[PDB]
């Protein structure tokens, strides 16, 4: 029955910034209990009974709220408490709200593309995948674009990004063009080109099979 | 010293069943009640529900009714979480929680948690392949260098970099599913004269299969 | 003409409180019994009950409680100094301990008359509803929560009254779960309602100890 709904849905902080997350209930709810969540981690409590704070929970962190609107403050956001925090039902049926990712807001930079060609091995094997990594670089929105002898190839490319870099605070993305030792004997000229907005000129690495 | 340690991860064919299990240690097993929390990618955190280790009564979230079974072992100190009639839907990571009573239920102590994998592909080993920098002339103060580690299943694997000595300019991508294999990238950035003058090597590792394999970056 | 209570209805009695004990349907009896008797006759009957010592202490208190009672309501005149007709019936009197057969019966055929019989015989009846009571089961039913009372003190009374049950395993089952919760007052029953229809004691005591 009782839905609890949290917002933002993502936001990004930057480094000092007062911080202020909300959650809201179909109905009226007694407490409000607010969990933080890192990935590959379990969930760990964070605070009870609307403004209580767990054991190790940094002071900077605090609750408020009542009825149908409750609230997660960070007076002085910093690197470590980027998360994903989660609110909860403090009684029956424990319902969990739908989450807030919190991320750092960090200065720009532009990715470092590095394009790599088909191992001797794996083309002894009779396959061969290109790869290219397009590392390093603020904003997370970014485009990588192929070109088999000057031409885009609307995919075939396998794309993954890694979420932003706990030392540096930057993303990353691998890009994979997969074709058999035939199709990429069939040509030569391989492309991997990275436009970001750091840029209006993409970022180009080229090889030649031969 | 209360704790919590669950089953390994799983990997059961769609339309079968699995059971779980969480072995307490540190307190009265039957003092306290167990609860269940399920975790899918873009959907993190359901309440699947919660077993009274004495009475062994079992109340469920009417979503999970006729799919989620608790039971508890008092004589072993273990709770089991079996779901029936899988589906790729119910591919996530289960966790247990012991909640601590103050005003009301506090859950502070929670399992590792348990991947559960469904699906009917069978378990594949990596084939590691080493990226080198295309030949010719390129060289700046830093070298990239990385390793492909592709059709293996199921998930997970480990990359190091010289046996967890490199980690500073270490990066791993999340794996893509396909189809019934796996694939993902890793790459690590050092300074050029450190290669090939040093070595560097990538360490992959495949619990599900007994798999350890060892590439050498070589030019 | 007098006639005073049969040997046979006398005995029938004693074989009555002798197979029916104090169960709730010798109450019917008694009166059915005792129907028109006089207060001497009741008081035959009454000391014709061998055994049950204990009940009988009971009855007696319970007669001199409402003997007492009737004085305070009827404090007629003291002293009847200058003789009239007929001196009015004190508790004691009523009772038959200080009246003779004779003033007994001349106070129910008198004008305006005193059903001295009757009365008596109403005091003896509240006194075996008493005796009843204390020889009824303990039903667990009954057993609620004080809107003062410590949830702790409530299980402990709730658990003895169990301990003194006949019920089927099954049935106890239903007791120790959910009735316990049920008869909570509306306090720690709100709290109670947070944790879950499969919480346990422990943690429900936990919850209440406020």
């Amino acid at each position: 029955e009782i839905v609890l709904t949290q917002s933002p849905a993502i936001t990004a902080a930057s480094l000092g910034q007062k911080v202020t997350i909300t959650c809201s209930a179909s109905s009226s709810v007694s407490y409000m209990h607010w969990y933080q969540q890192k990935s590959g981690t379990s969930p760990k409590p964070w605070i009870y009974e609307i403004s209580k704070l767990a054991s190790g929970v940094p002071a900077r962190f605090s609750g408020s709220g009542s009825g149908t609107s409750y609230s997660l403050t960070i007076s002085s956001m910093e690197a470590e408490d980027a998360a994903i925090y989660y609110c909860q039902q403090w009684n029956y049926p424990f319902t969990f709200g739908s989450g807030t990712k919190l991320e750092i807001k960090r200065a720009d930079a532009a990715p470092t593309v590095s394009i790599f060609p088909p191992s001797s091995e794996q083309l002894t094997s009779g396959g061969a995948s290109v790869v290219c990594f397009l590392n390093n670089f603020y904003p997370k929105d970014i485009n990588v674009k192929w070109k088999i002898d000057g031409s885009e190839r609307q995919n075939g490319v396998l794309n993954s990004w890694t979420d932003q870099d706990s030392k540096d605070s930057t993303y990353s993305m691998s890009s994979t063009l997969t074709l058999t030792k035939d199709e990429y004997e069939r040509h030569n000229s391989y492309t991997c080109e990275a436009t970001h907005k750091t840029s209006t000129s993409p970022i180009v690495k080229s090889f030649n099979r031969n | 010293e209360v704790q919590l340690q669950q089953s390994g991860a799983e990997l059961a064919r769609p339309g079968a069943s699995v059971k779980m299990s969480c072995k307490a240690s540190g307190y009265t097993f039957t003092s306290y009640t167990m609860h269940w929390v399920k975790q899918r990618p873009g959907q993190g955190l359901e309440w699947i529900g919660y077993i009274n280790p004495s009475s062994g009564y079992s109340n469920y979230n009417q979503k999970f009714k006729d799919k989620a079974t608790l039971t508890a072992d008092k004589s072993s100190s273990t709770a089991y979480m079996q779901l029936s009639s899988l589906t790729s839907e119910d591919s996530a990571v289960y966790y247990c929680s012991r909640p601590v009573v103050r005003l009301g239920y506090n859950f502070d102590y929670w399992g590792q948690g348990s991947t559960l994998t469904v699906s009917s592909a069978k378990t594949t080993p990596p084939s590691v392949y080493p990226l080198a920098p295309g030949s010719a002339a390129q060289t700046n103060s830093m070298v990239t260098l990385g390793c492909l580690v592709k059709g293996y299943f199921p998930e997970p694997v480990t990359v190091t970099w010289n046996s967890g000595s490199l980690s500073s300019g270490v990066h791993t991508f999340p794996a893509v599913l396909q189809s019934d294999l796996y694939t993902l990238s890793s790459s690590v950035t050092v300074p050029s004269s450190t290669w090939p003058s040093e070595t560097v090597t990538c360490n992959v590792a495949h619990p599900a299969s007994s798999t350890k394999v060892d590439k050498k970056i070589v030019p | 003409v007098h006639q005073a209570i049969s040997p046979r209805t006398l005995n029938a009695w004693v074989k009555v409180v002798e197979e029916k004990a104090f169960s709730p349907e010798v109450i019917p009896m008694f009166s059915a019994l005792s129907e028109g008797a006089t207060p001497q006759d009741l008081n035959t009957m009454l000391n014709t009950v061998g055994g049950h010592q204990a009940a009988m202490q009971m009855l007696k208190e319970t007669i001199n409680e409402e003997a007492a009672e009737w004085d305070r309501v009827h404090p007629v005149h003291a002293g009847p100094i200058a003789p009239g007709q007929m001196r009015e019936p004190r508790g004691s009197d009523i009772a038959g301990t200080t009246s003779t057969l004779q003033e007994q019966i001349g106070w129910m055929t008198n004008n305006p008359p005193i059903p001295v019989g009757e009365i008596y015989k109403r005091w003896i009846i509240l006194g075996l509803n008493k005796i009843v009571r204390m020889y009824s089961p303990t039903s667990i039913l009954d057993i609620r929560q004080g809107p003062k009372e410590p949830f702790r003190d409530y299980v402990d009374r709730f658990y003895k009254t169990l301990r003194a049950e006949q019920a089927s395993q099954e049935v106890k089952n239903w007791m120790t779960e959910t009735l316990l919760v049920q008869n909570a007052n509306p306090d720690c029953k709100t709290i109670l309602k947070a944790l879950g229809p499969a919480a346990t004691l422990e943690e429900m005591m936990t919850a209440c100890q406020g």
